[PDB]
Parts: C-alpha cells; structure tokens; sequence
C-alpha cells in the first residue's frame, strides 16, 4: 500500500543515511557538470563524522532521557514493593537491607546534630554549675 | 496473558477501526491507548506476550501491528532484551513464510528484522543473520517492489554484520544484484522502482565497504550500475565512486575506469553520463598520490584522446564540449607534476606522435587539426607549468612544428587558433 512504499522508501533513506551520513534522504549540461562538480567540492567539504555526532547527540540524549524515565519509574515501582513487604512482614532476607542501610543513614544524619564525646564533659560540668 | 490479550484487541481495533466504520479521532484514541498500554508493561513480558499474539492474530494487519509494537519494542533499546529480541527474530524468521503471503506483511516483518540488525550490530550471533540473508535474497527473487528493497537492506545490514561470513554468499548474489540493476534499469514502472534501484545501488557501496578485495574485483561493474543509475542522485553516486576510490587501488581503478568509458561512457550521449565518466577521472587523478612510477601513460593518453573524439562526434553541445574538454585538460595536468623524466620522454614522444601522425588513434574520425590543436594547448599548458626540460621536448617537438610552420606558412592550416597557440 501507499503505507508500505513509504515505510520501503524511509528504509532506504535510513539506509542511504547509515552508509553516507550527511547526504539528504531521497523522496545546461555545463551548467549540470558544473553543478556535479560542485556537489563533490560540497560532498568534501561537509564532513561525515560531523553529522553523525550531530545525529548521535540528538539520539543518545533522548535514549538518555527515556532511559533515565524508565529507571526512576523501576526504583519507584521497587520502593513501593518493599514498602508493601514491610507492611505484610513477608520482606525477604536479600529484602530489607536496604530499610537497615537507610535507617543506619537516618540515624547517623540525627545522631550527628546532638554533641560530640568531648564537649559533653564541660557541657555537663557547666549545666551543673548552671543549675546548682 | 492478560496484557498480550488487550494488546491484541487494541490491535485489532486500531487495525480495523475504518473497516468497522465504513474516524480519526477514535484512531487518535486507539493510539494514546496503545501507547499507554506499551508504557505500562515491560519489553521483556511485552515481547513474551506478543510472540503467541502473532501466530493468534489471523489478520496480516494485526500482525503488522504487533511488529511495529515489537519495533517500538526495540527502539526503546533494551540491551538485556537483545536475546529475547534474537529469540522475537528467530520467531519472526519462522513466521516469515507465513509472512511471506502478504506483501505488506513481508515488507513490514523485512523492514522490522532489518531495523533489529542495525540496531543490534555485531553483538548477536551472525546465523540468523545468514538465514535473513538467504530470505532477502529469496525476496529478491519473488521482485516485489517493496519487498525487495526491504530484503536488499536487511541483506546490506547482514552483510555488515557478518563481514567475513557475509564473504562466503557474496560472489554468489553480486550477478543477482547486477541483474535486479539491468531489470531496473529496463523497467521504471514506479518510483519505488527507482527507490528499489537506489537501495540497489546502496547495497553495491556497503558490499565495496565491507570487502574491498570482492569489490577490486567487480569494481568495473559497480562503475557501469553507477553510471547507468541516472535516476540516483549524482552526489550520491560520486560519494561511492569516491569511496570505491580509497577500497580500489588508483591505478587499477584508472584502467577499469579507462575501459568502462570505452565501452560504454564514449558509446553514450548522455551529458549526464559523460559528466559523471568526468568527475569519476578527476577524482582518480585527485587521489593518485605517490606512485613516481605512473605504469600507465598510454592508457591515460588514449583516455583523452578518446575524450577529444568524443567531444568532436557528440551528439551534446560545442560549449559543453568545450567545458569536457578543459576538464580533460585539467585531468591531465599533475600528470606534468610527477616527473620521471625516464618516462616523461617516451610520454612526450607518444604524446607529439598522436598529435601529428595520429599514430594508434582511438578514433579515426578525429581531425588531424584539431588534434595538433589540443595537444598544442595541452603542451602550452605543461611548458607553463614545469618549464626547464620542456624546452628541451621543445627542441623535439620544434621539428614536427616546423613542419607546421611551413604548413601554416604555406596556409595549409587556416585554423586562427592553432596557429595563435604554436
């Protein structure tokens, strides 16, 4: 159908595009010599290495992109099947260290606001003298 | 199961929405919700859903969807699915004769298949890739339009993706390619056609890509399709004559190029034609480098000798002609540049016997005239360019000259213009 002969005719301009990138996809006699002529000067001066990082950049940003999508939906998806585990007490043993590492986390970033082992002696000799 | 079922329906309704109702909007909507559906479930349990859903799925328009899905499938580029994107393939390769009864559905599962290679490389095993080769070149031979572009870059991307492999089948599906060339050139009845030859020619530059010693070997016939194919497009054409140019020694090249222009390019009135013979000798020339040792001045001399008669016997114009032959001009120059002077003097032997005898003319209808006249030009244009041991050839060529002299003394030469260049 017309639907096929596009897809068949967009094969071959992404095939076209792989072997040569930087060449449009395909759809006097002096004067067209001179035109050949100056469509290789043009063919020279246009670089293949050019366009196809020009090409890559585009594509590894949005493959980087999806990629990146489908990573924060799976550490979602994870988050909310360990939450669900803790709520049935079925985590697993591999399970659940995770819930430890981020408690250990928590409880060093509270534990690191309260005082040090040093200063705890002169604040308990000062709050004596304070409140004697 | 459950997934692969609503897959299908969806499918299905998308795939028969206008048969149904015989618009847009619900197939907008069929679409937002196959998108959504394709979105919610991974690639891995899609792929397992949908490889019973296209043996279940009777209609070739359901299985067309469900191919563009698993194609949406891998261009997500899931890099642990690539195996169970090898087992889609061999389950797509083992439906391709079912596949194989719809022309749409063919073109749609080659195109798919193609798409995966391209998209896997060489990280895969190759077998399959041979298998998809043997079905391209059985679609070629089927000859459908569509279907044979299809298999002619899945049959390119295998045969980038095998190499060596791909080296065994070659020799044995280059004539087939050069016969699909002739066929297409023959018959021109759609512009797929001429998209199909294109492909054609597409596959003739990753196959010299892929093996320059195959491509050495059958380089005459690639320049013959190249310019044959005047419905390709001229930059894309010089661009694989350029790369054939580096895979292809320079000097092999020439002599190739020398006896396709004698066989073809001067029995050929195209402009287009000749233009192309043109820029594909400069850029020979552009790209002989080194080699102090030319090892072929009379071929390049025939070369232009030929190019002068053809000029004079065109059926194209007198300023085109003209502009050819600066062109030729311009080719034979840097041949001045590499001096042998060992070898140069025999070349300038040669050269002054063609311009005054004619000794060994490719073409006997020349003007012995007009042939002094453009060898006068050619050796002005040399003595401007080296001097030094010219003048020496000079003193060589004075003799023949005053003959001439005496000739153009006695008005046996009227041409103004020769005689304005001795």
């Amino acid at each position: 159908s017309q639907t096929s002969k596009y897809q068949a005719t967009s094969v071959v301009n992404g095939l076209l595009s792989n072997l040569l990138p930087g060449v449009p996809k395909i759809r006097s006699k002096a004067q067209l010599i001179d035109r050949n002529l100056k469509k290789r000067v043009q063919l020279q001066n246009r670089d293949v290495h050019k366009i196809k990082k020009k090409c890559k950049l585009v594509k590894k940003k949005k493959v980087k992109k999806h990629k990146l999508d489908k990573e924060q939906l799976e550490q979602l998806a994870k988050h909310q099947v360990l939450k669900k585990h803790q709520h049935e007490g079925t985590l697993t043993d591999h399970e659940r260290k995770y819930l430890n590492k981020l408690i250990k986390r928590n409880s060093q970033n509270l534990r690191s606001w309260d005082l040090e082992e040093e200063v705890r002696d002169e604040l308990e000799d000062i709050q004596q003298s304070i409140l004697k | 199961e459950e997934f692969g079922t609503l897959l299908e329906g969806v499918l299905f309704f998308i795939n028969s929405v206008e048969l149904t109702f015989s618009t847009t909007e619900i197939k907008e909507i069929l679409f937002k919700v196959l998108g959504n559906v394709l979105q919610i479930l991974p690639v891995d349990e899609f792929v397992n859903a949908v490889l019973p859903l296209l043996s279940t799925s009777t209609n070739e328009d359901i299985r067309y969807h469900l191919t563009l899905v698993i194609g949406s499938k891998f261009e997500l580029e899931g890099s642990e699915a690539i195996p169970i994107v090898n087992n889609v393939m061999k389950v797509l390769l083992d439906r391709m004769p079912l596949e194989s009864k719809s022309v749409v559905i063919s073109q749609v599962i080659l195109n798919t298949m193609t798409a995966l290679v391209s998209k896997y490389g060489k990280k895969l095993e190759g077998s399959i890739l041979t298998q998809a080769l043997t079905l391209a070149t059985e679609k070629v031979s089927s000859d459908m339009t569509e279907v044979k572009i299809s298999s002619l870059a899945l049959i390119t991307n295998c045969v980038q993706v095998l190499g060596v492999k791909s080296i065994a089948f070659y020799p044995k599906i280059v004539p087939p390619s050069i016969k699909l060339f002739d066929a297409s050139l023959a018959d021109s009845s759609n512009p797929l056609k001429e998209q199909l030859q294109v492909a054609i020619l597409l596959l003739f530059a990753g196959l010299i890509k892929r093996i320059p010693s195959f491509l050495m070997s059958n380089i005459l016939d690639v320049l013959h399709v190249i310019y044959f194919s005047r419905e390709v497009d001229s930059s894309i054409r010089l661009s694989v004559i350029s790369l054939i140019i580096e895979n292809i020694d320079l000097k092999e090249v020439l002599k190739v190029l020398f006896r396709i222009w004698s066989t073809e390019i001067a029995t050929s009135n195209d402009t287009v034609a000749v233009s192309l013979f043109l820029s594909t000798l400069e850029s020979t020339v552009e790209n002989i480098d080194k080699k102090s040792a030319t090892s072929q001045s009379p071929i390049f001399f025939k070369l232009l000798l030929s190019l002068f008669e053809f000029r004079s016997i065109s059926s194209f114009d007198n300023n085109t002609i003209s502009r050819i032959e600066a062109s030729v001009h311009e080719i034979s120059n840097s041949y001045v540049l590499k001096m042998n002077d060992k070898v140069f003097r025999p070349l300038f032997v040669i050269l002054v016997r063609w311009a005054f005898d004619g000794e060994g003319v490719t073409n006997a209808g020349i003007t012995e005239t007009e042939r002094l006249l453009a060898f006068f030009k050619f050796f002005n244009k040399l003595q401007e360019n080296l001097r030094g041991i010219i003048t020496s050839y000079f003193t060589y060529l004075l003799e023949p000259v005053d003959m001439l002299l005496k000739r153009f003394i006695s008005k046996d030469m009227e041409n103004v213009n020769l005689r304005r260049l001795v």
